[PDB]
């Protein structure tokens, strides 16, 4: 987990789940916002991706 | 842009739906109906507005 | 994954999720009939002993 | 014995106290849990459902 960063950059690839599990960041996010928790690529992209 | 992935979800914003993503969640027989609102920006069977 | 509306759930019309209205599996009011641990959120919701 | 205020009323306990044990009662079970609100109702037939 130290050694770990989860990158969301594809809509085939951006699972929540695991980047909550491995980013606390995104954690507060996915718990600010429950409904981007589903996985049809509604969950946001950073602006740059 | 790795690093500075968490410093998007850091701040606890939601981010607008786009419109080609809207699209997709109607049915078969109502995406024709006047409740459509995307209907205005569907010009061009191989191009997107 | 049949208890929710994935299709159509994305959004929210009060700090609650668009899967809360739809369903009361979703809903954070409906308890389940033995708890271990206390819910993280609890807006309406008061706990009497 | 507030029946009235509960959540899950007595045809609940009815339905399961006959259904076969298979996966179809559980899906059931959870069907019967939609809510009634208007915004469940649009949702719901937004679904055709």
């Amino acid at each position: 987990i130290e050694y770990s960063l989860p990158v969301p950059f594809h809509r085939f690839y951006s699972n929540p789940t695991i980047c909550a599990a491995l980013s606390d960041d995104i954690k507060r996010y996915v718990t600010e916002f429950p409904h981007y928790h589903r996985h049809d690529g509604g969950f946001p992209l950073p602006t740059a991706f | 842009a790795a690093r500075r992935i968490p410093h998007f979800y850091r701040v606890r914003r939601e981010v607008p739906r786009t419109v080609n993503e809207m699209k997709q969640d109607f049915v078969v027989t109502d995406f024709y109906k006047v409740g459509n609102i995307t209907l205005y920006t569907e010009l061009h069977p191989f191009f997107d507005f | 994954r049949i208890s929710a509306l994935p299709g159509l759930n994305n959004g929210q019309l009060a700090e609650e999720p668009l899967s809360a209205y739809v369903n009361a599996l979703h809903d954070h009011r409906l308890w389940p009939p033995f708890v271990t641990h206390l819910p993280r959120n609890m807006e309406g919701v008061q706990v009497v002993a | 014995a507030h029946e009235y205020h509960n959540w899950l009323r007595s045809p609940f306990s009815r339905y399961s106290a006959t259904c076969p044990n298979v996966l179809h009662s559980v899906m059931t079970l959870a069907a019967m849990l939609y809510k009634i609100s208007p915004v469940s109702l649009v949702l719901q037939t937004k679904a055709h459902i």
